[PDB]
């Protein structure tokens, strides 16, 4: 079934791009948002 | 009613102590591209620093 298996793999890889061009990286965006919020609170405590 | 208030002349592009009308600080003065409204005196940023 080699040709069928290669075709299924190629279309499954092609759907990852179309899912990512729409997000799904929330676990990496949370870390950035938390560190920026903590530095902003530290700086606003000087007033 | 009070006395007069003296003024020196401003120097750009080097580290000074400044005093603009009761707002003191220390830093480097440089010409800007910001445009205020004609009643505003100074600007701040997100963290409320001048």
């Amino acid at each position: 079934n080699q040709k069928l298996i290669a075709n299924q793999f190629n279309s499954a890889i092609g759907k990852i791009q179309d899912s990512l061009s729409s997000s799904a990286l929330g676990k990496l965006q949370d870390v950035v948002n938390q560190n920026a919020q903590a530095l902003n609170t530290l700086v606003k405590q000087l007033s | 009613v009070c006395g007069p208030k003296k003024s020196t002349n401003l120097v750009k592009n080097k580290c000074v102590n400044f005093n603009f009308n009761g707002l003191t600080g220390t830093g480097v003065l440089t010409e800007s591209n910001k445009k205020f409204l004609p009643f505003q005196q100074f600007g701040r940023d997100i963290a409320d620093t001048t």
